[PDB]
């Protein structure tokens, strides 16, 4: 559409971060974290992104 | 009064199966919703929809 | 500024428990007997093994470790297991991890209890940081996490016997016995 979809956007330059309601928390005990899966992979994305900026 | 058709009458072994009605009469009318979906919860032990 | 409250509104008491209810929810005051929101949050329903995580040191993530029988990893297993084995060199990754893995090996071998066996290993991670006359020997402060780890019950000790086991039972054990007394009196 040029307006809503340019081919240059099928490639991810800037990645949107989904808020806390998509990826909730709270646990089973009540003295520790109890996190979500998406968050984990987002942390993995960040580490992989930080170590890259490091080398360059 | 007598019954116009005689009946098949005699002892027969019957087992009492589990799953009794009282163990199944779930009924909810708005209650605890899930965190992720804000949709009612599953199972009757949690009072679900 | 974060203020969170359930005050009834109609007859402020400042403040009282409103009930969690059983089915209806919403915490209606036994005072104005009104409502507050809809609740809709089951805390009993935590993520089971069937996602939850109980981290004690920093934050656990994980990477790779592919094994799903769909397409064989072979070439790609080594592509990613090498690539993740390169990354655990960027910012002092080794230290805490090496300490906790070597920690679970020394305790498991003597069969130290997990509930309090792991408790003392948290104490070591608090003792490895902070700089108070450690004269750190690695093995030395490990005999502190071998004592408090056996503090669950007298699982293997008889702490003196586990001291008489292996190496360093003397002056270097003295430095360590002191460190524990200083850590206990530390609020
Ligand atoms: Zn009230």
């Amino acid at each position: 559409n040029e307006v809503f979809s340019r081919p240059e956007w099928m490639i991810l330059t800037c990645l949107p971060v989904p808020p806390p309601p998509v990826r909730p928390s709270i646990s089973f005990n009540e003295s520790q974290r109890g996190e979500d899966d998406l968050t984990f992979k987002l942390a993995d994305i960040l580490k992989a992104n930080i170590s890259l900026e490091t080398l360059e | 009064k007598k019954l116009m058709a005689q009946i098949f009458f005699g002892p027969t072994y019957y087992q009492r199966l589990r799953h009794m009605v009282d163990d199944k009469i779930h009924a909810r009318a708005r209650g605890p919703m899930q965190v992720l979906t804000r949709q009612p919860v599953e199972g009757r032990s949690r009072d679900g929809g | 500024n974060l203020n969170i409250v359930l005050t009834c509104p109609e007859c402020k008491v400042y403040p009282p428990k409103i009930v969690e209810r059983f089915s209806e929810g919403d915490v209606v005051c036994a005072l104005c007997g009104l409502v507050l929101s809809d609740k809709l949050v089951d805390t009993r329903s935590e993520w089971r093994t069937f996602e939850a995580s109980n981290p004690l040191l920093d934050g656990n993530n994980l990477s790779t470790r592919i094994g799903k029988g769909e397409t064989t990893d072979m070439r790609f297993t080594k592509e990613l297991n090498k690539a993740q084995g390169k990354n655990v060199m960027d910012k002092k990754d080794n230290e805490v991890q090496a300490a906790f893995a070597k920690i679970t090996m020394l305790c498991d071998a003597a069969e130290l209890p997990k509930i309090v066996k792991d408790c003392a290993k948290e104490a070591y991670k608090l003792c490895h940081d902070e700089k108070t006359l450690k004269g750190k020997s690695m093995e030395s402060i490990m005999a502190a996490s071998i004592l408090i780890g056996c503090r669950r019950a007298e699982v293997a000790r008889t702490f003196k016997e586990i001291q008489s086991l292996i190496h360093v039972k003397t002056k270097e054990f003295g430095k360590t016995l002191n460190i524990m007394k200083n850590i206990l009196r530390g609020k």
